[PDB]
């Protein structure tokens, strides 16, 4: 089956010229197949930015500007500013119905103004533990990019089951924000000496510990 | 059930490219012929001659074949400004790869990509298995050779049984008290005119 | 205007069926061809179905084959589509798009979506109706030694989602911030909604988380502050 190869992520400083590149692996790439450029906020619905290889939609400002180089399906972005920053993908048109699109491009600003993650971890209350329930949070925000790995460690062991991440969502002051829960059972949090949840960020690691003896 | 007045209908063409035959272009109006079909599509410049009735030509046996015996014609002009762009418009395109020599006048729409045979590409789009088409470009200035002319293809039909357009025209006036030949409706006779 | 209404999303068993309905506004659908696109979280977009304008043709991808079915009204200018069998991988968000039309000639394999509604997220887990347990967070004094203490309410193994969680019904706005769900090891979800306020409000003003569960019909408020461990 065909498959589009698409950039992870882009890193480019406010008011340069960037390009992004969606090409296919089975073979080169034709304006038959109709490149488009669509653009996804998370939390919400995409847009139509680029259509026809070289058109933009109705109400597309003219910086934006697409075309096809070589194989590879560009467009071109000069000029960035900060809302720019989203995920983009790409659309190509195989015969009678099948469309397959890229994997998706995290574009950036590069820096912005950079922010350090916040924790913040709780251990379950009281009224929890009177309910034979027990649940962790360990909320992630202020952060930047979305590339953030949310692991927890139970004493020296790291725990993976019952134990999930939350997709970064955009805050009211460009930045992003997350969360972490660990659904556990009481006996495992009174069993433990304590609780520990570690979140690493573009290559800045933040700890946080909590210690279910301080809560009795 | 109408008239094709082509006296307008040629227009103010800039260039009308009225190569017919099996008629005078100037003797359709006094004719009656049978039903007419319409269809149009957009050539490169350079091969507008290269469709016509029955010869080779790598359109002309993949897409358009045109029968030897036709009756009709075709009118073909240039639409360079309203249809380039400055970045070039990527919408037209036409089949590459056909396995054979289309009959004229049958329809073929297909979106399948093209096997050389031999060995199953089975959809894969690797050696001997290609997407055809390989659509033009429109660049906004360039030569006549490769410049977007508009045509469109007419063919009637004949046997003057169905007589379906035809074209009565030529209304003259009326003189009455004075010796005339009238031919009020197809009756032709000589006589005076007045009221009754 | 033109807009598209998708409603019938929610959280279905796996193995049983439902009819998403889509109703578009200020066109009709008859003269533009319609297409079904989901999404998932952590994930890219995935095509589903499409109907054509004419509707003389109906294309599927391979994944969905044979399970579900498409249909369009053109009476009431209103689209469904059949869902059949289903399953946990078919948890994402739906958008309905809307494609060119015969009004402008295209060539074939039509160019299809430019404008669509905001769409419907669908989730196929294996639960019934269950209460929804809800756990006050009262932080500890030590947590509170500083200009803002955080205080939130956590919300467990409630079903079906989405639950309606809030803080003294809407009064309480800034500093207020919940968090999404997560997949648990049984398939249910958990969330909380800790509330960020300055310590100095804390005593006079009474925090008290205000859920919802619509479906199974219960209003819980529970009361959320610091705790008086006076030891």
């Amino acid at each position: 089956q065909t498959v589009v190869t698409q950039e992870p992520s882009f890193s480019v400083s406010p008011g340069g010229t960037v390009t992004l590149t969606c090409g296919l692996s089975s073979g080169s790439v034709s304006t038959a197949y109709f490149p488009s450029w669509y653009q996804q906020t998370p939390g919400q619905a995409p847009r139509t930015l680029i259509y026809g290889t070289n058109t933009r939609s109705s109400g597309v400002p003219d910086r934006f500007s697409g075309s096809i180089l070589g194989n590879k399906a560009a467009l071109t972005i000069t000029g960035a500013q900060a809302d720019d920053e989203s995920d983009y993908y790409c659309v190509l048109y195989m015969g009678r119905g099948i469309v397959v699109f890229g994997g998706g491009t995290k574009l950036t600003v590069l820096g912005q103004p950079k922010a350090a993650p916040s924790v913040t971890l709780f251990p379950p209350s009281s009224e929890e533990l009177q309910a034979n329930k027990a649940t962790l949070v360990c909320l992630i925000s202020d952060f930047y990019p979305g590339a953030v790995t949310v692991a927890w460690k139970a004493d020296s062991s790291p725990v993976k089951a019952g134990v999930e991440t939350t997709t970064p969502s955009k805050q009211s002051n460009n930045k992003y924000a997350a969360s972490s829960y660990l659904s556990l059972t009481p006996e495992q949090w009174k069993s433990h000496r304590s609780y520990s949840c570690q979140v690493t960020h573009e290559g800045s690691t933040v700890e946080k510990t909590v210690a279910p003896t301080e809560c009795s | 059930n109408c008239v094709a007045d082509y006296s307008v209908l040629y227009n103010l063409a800039p260039f009308f490219t009225f190569k017919c035959y099996g008629v005078s272009p100037t003797k359709l109006n006094d004719l009656c012929f049978t039903n007419v079909y319409a269809d149009s599509f957009v050539i490169r410049g350079d091969e507008v001659r290269q469709i016509a009735p029955g010869q080779t030509g790598n359109i002309a046996d993949y897409n358009y074949k045109l029968p030897d015996d036709f009756t009709g014609c075709v009118i073909a002009w240039n639409s360079n400004k309203l249809d380039s762009k400055v970045s070039g418009n990527y919408n037209y395109l036409y089949r590459l790869f056909r396995k054979s020599n289309l009959k004229p006048f049958e329809r073929d729409i297909s979106t399948e990509i093209y096997q050389a045979g031999n060995k199953p590409c089975n959809g894969v789009a690797g050696f001997n298995c290609y997407f055809p088409l390989r659509s033009y470009s429109f660049r906004p200035t360039y030569g006549v050779g490769h410049q977007p002319y508009r045509v469109v293809v007419l063919s009637f039909e004949l046997l003057h049984a169905p007589a379906t357009v035809c074209g009565p025209k030529k209304s003259t006036n009326l003189v009455k008290n004075k010796c005339v030949n009238f031919n009020f409706n197809g009756l032709k006779g000589t006589g005076v005119l007045t009221e009754s | 205007q033109v807009q598209l209404v998708e409603s019938g999303g929610g959280v279905v068993q796996p193995g049983r069926s439902l009819r998403l309905s889509c109703a578009a506004s200020g066109f009709t659908l008859s003269s533009y061809g319609m297409h079904w696109v989901r999404q998932a979280p952590g994930k890219g977009l995935e095509w589903v179905a499409v109907i054509s304008y004419d509707g003389s043709n109906k294309y599927y991808v391979d994944s969905v084959k044979g399970r579900f079915t498409i249909s369009r009204d053109n009476s009431k200018n209103t689209l469904y589509l059949q869902m059949n069998s289903l399953r946990a991988e078919d948890t994402a968000v739906y958008y309905c798009a809307r494609g060119w039309a015969y009004w402008e000639l295209l060539p074939d394999y039509y160019y299809g979506m430019d404008v669509w509604g905001q769409g419907t997220t669908v989730t196929v887990s294996s639960a019934s109706t269950k209460g929804p347990s809800v756990f006050p967070l009262a932080p500890s004094s030590k947590s509170t030694s500083g200009g803002t203490a955080a205080l939130g309410c956590l919300v467990k193994d409630y079903f079906p989602e989405p639950v309606t969680v809030s803080w003294n019904s809407g009064a309480l706005t800034s500093g207020v911030h919940t968090f999404p769900a997560v997949l648990q090891s049984s398939g249910l979800y958990s969330l909380s909604s800790v509330v960020t306020v300055p310590s100095s409000s804390l005593g006079t003003q009474t925090y008290i988380c205000n859920v919802n569960h619509k479906p199974s019909n219960t209003k819980v408020d529970k009361k959320v502050e610091p705790k008086s461990c006076d030891k």
